[PDB]
């Protein structure tokens, strides 16, 4: 009954200045399970609800370590999160051996924007269909970034991405003055994130394997908790 | 999945090969063409491969001349390699395999041509063969390709005798063409003619690709005016 | 049909109660007994095969008779002969294909396609008298068929219903409805429920009155009302309970029967909001709900700009997470 | 009748070779049977046009090496390229490893070229099958194999690739038994004879049959021996 | 479609709703396959055949009593409720011929007058306002299908007191939206514009109501009505005073002079565009139908606007402009008003003299009109087109035109221009001897009184057939116009006769000698055509009670004594004998001196075709686009399948014109050859036997035309 | 029967308005159409079973093999043996031998599963590639493992998985029957029980092939005689 003429390729513009194929790639982020990130001045936290195919299945990986001081999460598409995350690992290793620095998390953001925008501009290719929440620590302090498949990245105190994220996002916006003052205490920042993700589970319930958590900042390397390690946060 | 290339050759004028008990006889007919298109050229019907082998062609000269030159190169290379000239069977198989490849490989097109390879070598004696776009080839006592193939093969079948002399094969080729001619008379300028025979008297292979006057002389032997 | 007079022909054409008349072609009574005697010989021979593997079966007289009668049915099912084959589709030809469908590896060693021949017989030139007998036979559960034997019968109701749509009477269509609805609750077989739901959508698409529809919606929605269960309870139920599974499959068949109605009926948003609570549950019941919502959204992507006015923000948000595939982390 | 809900293309994919496999049925009958101590291949001869020259016509049955033979149904032009590839590979093995090519390696390599002409996409598969048979070096077990345009290959106690080769296969299944096969070449030949005289597109020019025996004893039966083997009972 | 029962209908309609419920999913645009064409043709035939049954019943009912099997109002309402969604889906199809089947269904449903008809109008206005507001910008098929849907139903929207208030807002929005890049959208907008114009009078209906204005009267009733129906409510709920509604209608009509300025500005932009002969022809037809729909007040405005833009423009800069888009509109002005021609004909020939003195046509090329020749070609094609419509107004400036024609045949000799410049005599002589329609107006002469409620052009009003509505003035050649036609014909023909004989010494092949011969010969061919209505197929029979059925208007006589007793009759035939003997003399000259000159024998063969074929009739320039409205085009806009002649006055006028043109062409030209025809036939047979393709192909085409004209000619040709 | 098509169907590398790649979804459901394969993982071994097509008595052996060895430690099962299955297997074989000669150590089963998925993302060198695989093996880090490798170039680890003919009711009986406590014998009986139910109740050594991975023998396909005594052990154990 309708026939969009301007959404067939990533290189077409709509008569109104829209890149529909990049908007449909943002609609792909709302296909994956919820993830939350939040930060204070000393720490930054990711928390993710992991899905499975069946009760006999293992759980799908949501959180990836890119270096000892940063890593990300992946709502929407799983295989598009490994192409970006592999490149982000390469660029961290390269920054260590070429410059003797840890990659700055802002610098990592620009490198993702660069890689993503190229796919948005060229024929035959498709904009990424994955949303990354990147957390890290560097000389400027603790950081959280939201990467969007159009080629854009945003500095945030906290956010949520994936299916039914508006609940967690609305809780973070209401709780902001509280979780940004959680300094020198990592467990309360994890609990504030796990309470935020609990607002997106509409009737559902966390379990050791259905929940994954990660933290970075100050004296703490990037660590991932899932399985029995999340038992004290349920 | 090549039958359109076999349709292509059916229009392309006519070539007759007839094998005697003591030789072979190639005849072919040039299509009538524009007054100003040049005739004195390299693109004809009856070509050659070596002093023992000749070909007549149906289908386009642009596909013929590449294979004719490949055959000349391969025959020169064989004579250079062994100091005894290439067998007719190895020439037609070598040319049958090149042609098969360009038909099965979808990065290439089937050669729209079909040559009648006449020859002599001592492993099998005089050898008359036909090859076509599919890359298959067959040995014959007589054969024809191109225009009027069907009508010519009936007249070949009802007159051909296994014991016949080369001179009887001259008559049979000329009389077949004068039976199945598209023009209501036959003339030396439309006719290309060749023979492969046992020397002047001694053991050598003697080709003749006939000049226009020798063609006039065999036409006035054979009662075609 | 060689009649002695044109006037006797006309009187026999008049004498049909429906309004039609003496069929174009019919098998004489000696040939009739012969054709039927071939199927009875096959039935008596069934005890000669009961113990044995496919290669031995392929050596039997019963297989040779079965192969000959298979080929005879297949030639009769082409061209002019279907009118001489329709009458036998109650106790001879159509039943010979349900038995032969059970011998899967014999139908691989021999090139026999009883599944394809049977489903294709749904498009035969059947007539009023034969429609009722076909419906009564097809709607009889009492044969105790296996998962695919009763799923080939289900597939034969889909092609027949679409061949005889606008011929089938309301009692015949009600027998077809209650048969496919009884198969939504099939206690042995998971895929027979899923195949029956697809034919309920097919029945429900051709309903033009709201009282039948609101009654079906209540039959299915009554047995899945989301407030009655705890979360872990609703989850363990969705791995185990055939009635809620059949209810969720049935409610989804009704919603799938409405692909393109432009001003979205207000009952669709409401019933989707009951299925979306089941879509969060992982088991056999949760897949049916996820699949319903996904297929709805796929056909509504053309008009979603206008359809999303018919839902709340909470209701739209509850349609989001349905597409559980390996590559959507 | 897999329309279902008027569904089309729900898998989004296709794979197809079978146009080539149909030509492999159209073509001349080719049948092979093991004995206890032999393998016999027999192949149908095509009727020859009035003006052909027979002196140079290939035997259809084709030696690759003194212990190994190949025969085929399918396109003759394609079959030459496989026979030529099998002959250069057999010479290449025999040179480079100082021992004759094993029958299964030859079949694995012939299957290797039919696999590559399936996989590469820029070419069609060869319109032909192979009947590869013989004996390994220093062995007297008879060995008999097929390849198909798909690049699938298989081992057979008897086999027949042709248009009317479904009734040959039924006659072979009716009379062959792997508990007690036709032992002597006499029985083995007479059974490929009975196969070929049933359903081949026969005439006054009929069938070419070749016995292979162990230790490179490869022999085409004479046009008299294929007639001497016509021993009958009729009523 | 003949099984329904008007008084027992419910079980039939219950089956028909169940058919539509089964079918709906096979009609939806994303579901294409083998069923699409079956369904589109089924839905069209069902609605069309139901309409034909209703009109058969309405005709029987009007001479007596309703039988009770007859379809009632309730059946027409059921047909809309069943099929409206089927038509709404099938009109969005990816195949455009499929979509046209469903779009033509709206017209049958709306002619049934169901109480449901508001559903169809509301559907079409909402889509149309959403396209013109660019709400479907991403979705091209909506724009095209909505324009097609509206185009189909304008003639019914125009008749309804509520929906008629929208039409000049739509006409204004359509005209503003004409593109120079989107020839497909422009074609569909031009379909809308011509459909509005054919039914509506382009007239201001405001009396002394000076307080009302399009904005604040029409628009406030088009913003309230559109907002009401867009928020899901129906037109049946929309209540307003008849007084606010009639003020909104009267104020709708005051906007027409603004629309026409934008239209002329789009017409002068379209001159620069790479269009197609069919779209150019359609754009001319809509410009002429706009003009025939104007009152004299709006026409007198439009004429000055067009004439002003024709002199003051930036619009002929491209290689090969669409001159017709401006020059056919000027010729159409002069068909409506002869009083415009004297100034427009003296301003054109002044500008031709200016361009010829400034050097246009001084540089030779056979293949092209050069960039410096473009303005000369504009003013000459404008002159050719205007002169064709001058009639009795040529009598004021006849001598000035004849001395200008001589100047033009002295001064310009570029071979591409000789054809354009020789059409000047054809147009002059042709307008002096032709009988044809002058007046095609929607309403005559600013006259009669059919009320101000005539948004429809009487199409359905039973008073369309009236003698005081269909009293067309026509054009009947005067005796002064006939004394001028003969003076032009013998002056120019004798002129070129003394030019080519003073220059027939075969001096050399100058490449400019050949062009002067070709020119004076082309002028001799443009005088035979044009003056052709004066000639007579029978002249040779009447040497030194015969019955015609197809008797056209001749100005010499219908009986042989009536025409022999006029000396003007002999004189006309005498000139055609003198021209015919000249082509035989020219043939022996070009045969003896200029063999192989293909262009000179081609021009001679076209002259011989005209001399053989154009007796009492004209069969070249007969079927190219001209400044009359196209009978096949207006009949496609106005024809209804089961309605008797649902036509406006323009269409009745051009149908009476087409009857006259049919009576002229159906007159026999077969004759017994005259010694000069035998001589020229034998010259044509030798040219058909020529060995240059470019001579023999035209000469064989001329030979087959000659064999239709002469009895026994096959025997002569084969001999 | 009605029609439910969409304007974004058959869109290659193209997102629909929902963010869906329908080509990879379509490829991922064609896994329902092939021959049935079943995997059971236990603390004692991984068992792979497949339905075999019936063959002529004259067929002595064939190179159709739906269960294949990748390495001593790793075995694999298909529902179809297209050219793409062959391509994935000979890539997995070349990946195993290259890791062996680089680290002097056996490839982890996850890392080999990842490698065949990377081949499907590369398309050899948003398209799907090839066919569903069950991949079974043992390594010293993550023990006995069973993976479903998918035409999408993505995968999951399962405790038990069915693919091919029978999908809804095939995995329904496996999740009902699987224990952490299964012995290897009990897992073999369970794959034979499942195979019997999907095959419309037929079971011979001529239509069921079994294999297992253990540390001690590695990957082995069972002889017809070994599967025949296992089928008799099923036939008596259900009748008891």
């Amino acid at each position: 009954m309708f026939r969009n003429n301007y959404d067939g390729d990533t290189v077409t513009f709509s008569p109104t200045g829209r890149l529909f194929q990049v908007e449909y790639a943002l609609e792909a982020i709302k296909q994956g399970s919820v993830t939350v990130g939040l930060r204070s001045n000393t720490h930054a936290v990711l928390v993710a609800l992991k899905r499975n195919a069946d009760e006999l299945s293992s759980y799908q990986k949501k959180i990836i370590k890119c270096d000892e001081h940063m890593g990300l999460s992946l709502a929407g598409l799983a295989p598009d999160a490994r192409v970006l995350s592999n490149y982000l690992r390469q660029q961290c290793n390269y920054s260590s051996l070429v410059f003797n620095r840890k990659l700055a998390v802002e610098r990592a953001g620009h490198l993702l924007c660069d890689k993503a925008q190229k796919n948005t501009q060229s024929y035959g290719g498709r904009p990424y269909g994955v949303g990354l929440l990147i957390i890290g620590y560097d000389k400027s302090g603790a950081h959280l970034l939201e990467f969007q498949p159009s080629g854009n990245v945003t500095e945030l105190y906290g956010t949520a991405i994936g299916a039914r994220s508006q609940g967690a996002k609305t809780y973070l916006e209401r709780t902001l003055d509280t979780f940004i003052k959680i300094d020198g205490n990592p467990d309360e920042l994890i609990k504030a994130g796990v309470e935020a993700i609990s607002q997106s589970l509409r009737d559902e319930s966390l379990t050791v394997d259905n929940l994954s958590i990660a933290i970075v900042g100050k004296d703490t390397p990037f660590t991932i908790y899932d399985g029995e390690a999340v038992a004290k946060y349920i | 999945q090549v039958e359109y290339a076999l349709e292509s050759i059916s229009h392309a004028g006519t070539a007759i090969g007839i094998m005697a008990s003591d030789g072979i006889v190639l005849a072919a007919e040039r299509k009538v063409t524009s007054t100003l298109l040049e005739q004195d050229t390299s693109t004809e019907k009856l070509y050659k491969l070596n002093d023992k082998i000749a070909v007549a062609v149906a289908g386009l000269t642009a596909d013929a001349e590449i294979l004719i030159n490949t055959a000349r190169i391969h025959a020169q290379n064989y004579l250079k390699t062994y100091n005894e000239d290439i067998p007719v069977e190895i020439l037609v198989r070598r040319l049958s395999d090149i042609k098969q490849g360009y038909t099965q490989h979808g990065g290439l097109r089937p050669f729209g041509v079909s040559f009648i390879y006449a020859g002599y070598d001592d492993r099998y004696g005089y050898q008359l063969y036909t090859s076509n776009p599919s890359g298959n080839y067959t040995g014959w006592k007589a054969i024809s390709v191109g225009a009027n193939t069907s009508a010519a093969q009936t007249l070949l079948q009802m007159d051909y005798k296994d014991d016949m002399k080369v001179d009887d094969a001259i008559e049979l080729a000329l009389k077949t063409l004068s039976k199945t001619t598209d023009s209501s008379a036959l003339t030396y300028d439309r006719l290309e003619f060749a023979t492969i025979r046992k020397g002047a008297n001694d053991g050598e292979v003697y080709q003749k690709i006939f000049k226009p006057q020798e063609i006039k002389d065999i036409l006035v032997k054979t009662g075609i005016t | 049909p060689s009649i002695s007079d044109p006037t006797t022909l006309l009187e026999a054409e008049r004498n049909d109660p429906d309004g039609l008349g003496l069929p174009l072609k019919s098998v004489p009574e000696k040939v009739d007994a012969y054709i039927k005697k071939q199927f009875e010989i096959i039935k008596n021979l069934e005890d000669s095969v009961v113990g044995l593997n496919p290669q031995q079966f392929i050596k039997t007289d019963y297989f040779y008779r079965t192969s000959t009668i298979f080929y005879w049915i297949k030639e009769m099912a082409r061209g002019p002969n279907k009118v001489l084959l329709v009458p036998y589709l109650v106790d001879y030809v159509l039943p010979f294909l349900i038995g032969l469908v059970k011998h899967k590896d014999v139908c691989a060693l021999a090139s026999l396609d009883p599944v394809r021949l049977y489903a294709g017989l749904g498009y035969m030139p059947i007539r009023k008298n034969h429609v009722a007998a076909i419906v009564d036979y097809v709607c009889s559960s009492n044969v105790a068929l296996s998962s695919n034997q009763t799923k080939l019968q289900l597939a034969f109701i889909q092609h027949f219903l679409s061949a005889e749509l606008l011929q089938l009477t309301e009692e015949e269509k009600n027998k077809i409805l209650e048969f496919v609805v009884s198969n939504l609750y099939n206690e042995q077989f998971v895929e027979v429920r899923v195949r029956a739901a697809s034919i309920l959508s097919d029945i429900v698409h051709n309903w033009k009155e709201e009282q039948p529809l609101l009654s079906l919606i209540e039959r299915f929605a009554k047995g899945l009302d989301v407030n009655k269960y705890t979360s872990k309870e609703r989850q363990k139920l969705s791995k185990t309970d055939i009635k809620i599974h059949g209810n969720v499959l049935g409610l989804g068949a009704i919603i799938s029967a409405f692909p393109y109605v432009f001003p979205l009926p207000p009952w669709i948003p409401k019933q989707l909001s009951n299925l979306s609570s089941w879509a969060r549950t992982s088991g056999m019941t949760g897949q049916a709900a996820k699949n319903t919502i996904s297929e709805f959204k796929k056909v509504r992507a053309d008009t979603w700009k206008f359809d999303r006015a018919s839902f709340n923000t909470e209701e739209l948000e509850d349609l989001e997470g349905v597409l559980w595939r390996s590559y959507y982390a | 009748y897999d329309r279902a809900l008027s569904i089309f293309s729900p898998d989004g994919h296709i794979f197809q070779v079978e146009y080539a496999l149909e030509a492999v049925k159209r073509g001349t009958c080719a049948v092979g049977v093991k004995g206890k101590n032999c393998v016999v291949l027999g192949c149908e001869r095509r009727s020859t046009l009035k003006l052909q020259d027979t002196r140079i016509t290939p035997s259809k049955v084709s030696k690759i090496d003194s212990h190994v033979v190949l025969s085929f149904s399918g396109l003759n032009a394609d079959s030459r390229i496989l026979i030529e590839k099998a002959r250069v590979e057999a010479q290449s093995h025999r040179l480079t490893l100082e021992d004759p090519v094993t029958v299964e390696y030859l079949t694995r390599y012939v299957a290797g070229v039919q696999q590559r002409y399936t996989q590469s996409g820029g070419v069609r598969p060869f319109g032909v099958s192979t009947l590869i048979a013989g004996f390994d070096p220093r062995d007297d077990e008879p060995k008999l194999y097929q390849t198909e345009p798909s690049g699938i290959y298989s081992s057979w106690s008897a086999q027949t690739i042709g248009r009317n080769s479904k009734t040959v296969r039924e006659f072979l299944e009716k009379n062959y038994d792997r508990k007690e096969p036709p032992a002597t070449v006499e029985e083995c030949v007479k059974l490929t004879v009975r196969s070929l005289l049933e359903v081949v597109q026969t005439g006054a020019k009929n069938i070419e049959i070749t016995v292979v025996k162990p230790d490179s004893d490869i022999v085409a039966l004479s046009s008299e021996e294929i007639n001497q083997y016509v021993t009958q009972i009729e009523q | 479609v003949y099984a329904i029962n008007g008084s027992k209908k419910d079980r039939f309609f219950e089956k028909l709703v169940s058919l539509a419920k089964a079918i709906e999913t096979f009609i939806h645009p994303s579901n294409n396959g083998f069923w699409t064409k079956p369904n589109a043709k089924f839905v069209h035939a069902f609605i069309k055949s139901y309409h034909g049954r209703v009109k058969y019943e309405e005709d029987i009912c009007a001479r007596g009593v309703t039988n009770g099997i007859c379809l009632t109002s309730f059946c027409h309402e059921e047909i809309v409720e069943i099929f409206l969604n089927i038509i709404s889906l099938g009109s969005q199809n990816k195949n455009p011929d499929i979509a046209n089947y469903y779009i033509s269904c709206f017209a049958y449903l709306l002619e049934l007058d169901p109480s449901n008809a508001y559903l169809i109008y509301d559907k079409i206005l909402i889509d149309l306002y959403d396209t013109l507001a660019d709400q479907f910008i991403n979705s091209r098929h909506r724009i095209i299908s909505s324009l097609k849907q509206f185009t189909r139903v304008i003639r019914f929207i125009v008749m309804d007191k509520l929906y008629r208030v929208h039409i000049t807002n739509v006409l204004s929005m359509l005209v503003s939206k004409l593109d120079m890049n989107d020839t497909n959208l422009t074609s569909n907008l031009i379909n809308g514009i011509v459909s509005i114009a054919a039914f509506i009078p382009i007239q201001d209906l405001t009396g002394e109501d000076d307080y009302i204005s399009f904005e604040s009267d029409t628009l406030p009733l088009v913003q309230q009505h559109f907002y009401h129906i867009k928020c899901g409510e129906s037109s049946k709920t929309f209540r307003v005073d008849d007084e606010l509604l009639n003020n909104a209608f009267k104020a709708s009509t005051t906007v027409f002079q603004s629309m026409l300025k934008v239209y002329v500005e789009k017409i002068f932009q379209l001159v620069d565009v790479d269009l197609e002969d069919s779209l150019v022809t359609k754009i001319n037809q809509t410009t002429m139908i706009l003009q025939e729909s104007m009152d004299d007040k709006i026409f007198n405005y439009f004429a000055s606007l067009l004439q002003r833009n024709f002199w003051s423009n930036d619009s002929f800069k491209e290689k090969d402009p669409n001159y017709e888009l401006v020059t056919i509109p000027l010729a159409a002005l002069v068909r409506r008003n002869n009083g415009l021609s004297k100034e427009l004909v003296r301003t054109l020939l002044f500008h031709i003299k200016e361009q010829i003195k400034r050097g246009a046509g001084s540089v030779r090329s056979t293949s092209e009109i050069q960039q410096r020749d473009v303005k000369l070609v504009l003013y000459l094609t404008a002159l050719n087109d205007v002169l064709r419509q001058c009639h009795e107004s040529l009598l004021e400036y006849s001598d000035e035109l004849i001395t200008f024609m001589k100047y033009l045949y002295d001064n310009v000799t570029n071979p591409p221009l000789d054809v354009i410049t020789s059409i000047v005599i054809h147009s002059a002589l042709a307008t002096l001897c032709t009988t044809e329609i002058t007046d095609c107006r929607l309403f005559p002469e600013d006259s009669k009184i059919p009320e101000k409620d005539r948004w429809g052009g009487l199409q359905f009003d039973p008073r369309r057939f009236d003698k005081q509505h269909l009293s067309f003035q026509w054009h009947v050649p005067s005796s002064d116009e006939i004394t001028l036609s003969i003076s032009i014909l013998e002056s120019l023909s004798e002129y070129c006769i003394n030019n080519v004989e003073e220059l027939m010494k075969a001096p050399r092949h100058d490449s400019e000698y050949g062009d002067m011969i070709q020119k004076y010969v082309l002028v001799m061919t443009h005088t035979l055509s044009g003056s052709s209505l004066l000639f007579d197929p029978d002249f040779n029979k009447y040497r030194t009670r015969d019955l015609d059925i197809y008797t056209c208007n001749y100005y010499f006589g219908n009986t042989t004594e009536e025409k022999l007793q006029n000396p003007q009759y002999l004189q006309v035939h005498r000139v055609r004998a003198r021209i015919g003997h000249f082509f035989h003399k020219l043939y022996v000259f070009l045969s003896t001196n200029f063999e192989n000159n293909t262009n000179m024998f081609q021009i001679l063969l076209h002259g011989l075709k005209v001399w053989f074929t154009d007796l009492g009739q004209e069969t070249v320039f007969n079927e190219d686009p001209n400044a009359f409205i196209d009978v096949d085009f207006l009949e496609n806009v106005q024809s209804l399948s089961h309605v008797n002649e649902p036509f406006t006055r323009t269409n009745f006028a051009i149908r009476a014109n087409s009857l006259h043109q049919s009576r002229v062409l159906l007159h026999s030209t077969n004759r017994k050859a005259s010694k000069l025809e035998n001589l020229l036939l034998v010259d044509i047979i030798q040219l058909a036997t020529s060995l240059y393709p470019d001579i023999y192909k035209p000469a064989q085409g001329t030979l087959v035309h000659c064999m239709k004209q002469l009895v026994g000619s096959y025997g002569v040709v084969i001999n | 029967m009605f029609l439910t098509r969409s304007e974004y169907d058959r869109g290659v590398s193209t997102f629909s308005p929902e963010g869906r790649l329908f080509q990879v979804e379509y490829s991922l459901e064609a896994i329902k159409l092939g021959s049935t394969a079943i995997g059971i993982a236990t603390k004692e071994g991984v068992v792979l079973g497949v339905e075999k097509r019936a063959t002529s008595p004259l067929l002595e052996s064939d190179s159709i093999e739906k269960i294949v060895e990748i390495d001593r430690h790793i075995g694999c099962a298909m529902s179809g043996l297209t050219a793409d299955a062959r391509s994935m297997i000979e890539h997995a074989r070349t990946a195993a031998v290259t890791h062996n000669l680089y680290y002097d150590e056996d490839i982890n089963v996850e890392s080999l599963t990842q490698s065949v998925c990377d081949l499907a993302l590369r398309f050899g060198e948003s398209r799907p590639f090839g066919v569903a695989l069950l991949i079974a093996g043992h390594d010293a880090d993550d023990g006995y493992q069973l993976f479903h490798a998918e035409p999408s170039g993505t995968f999951y680890r399962y405790n038990a998985k069915a693919i091919g003919s029978g999908s809804e009711g095939a995995q329904a009986e496996l999740l009902n029957e699987w224990h952490s406590s299964l012995t290897l014998k009990e897992a073999e009986l369970l794959v034979l029980k499942i195979l019997k139910q999907v095959m419309e109740e037929k079971l011979d050594e001529n239509n069921a092939q079994l294999s297992c991975i253990t540390k001690q023998d590695g990957f082995k396909i069972y002889d017809n005689e070994k599967t025949a005594e296992l089928i008799k052990e099923l036939k008596e154990k259900e009748a008891a």
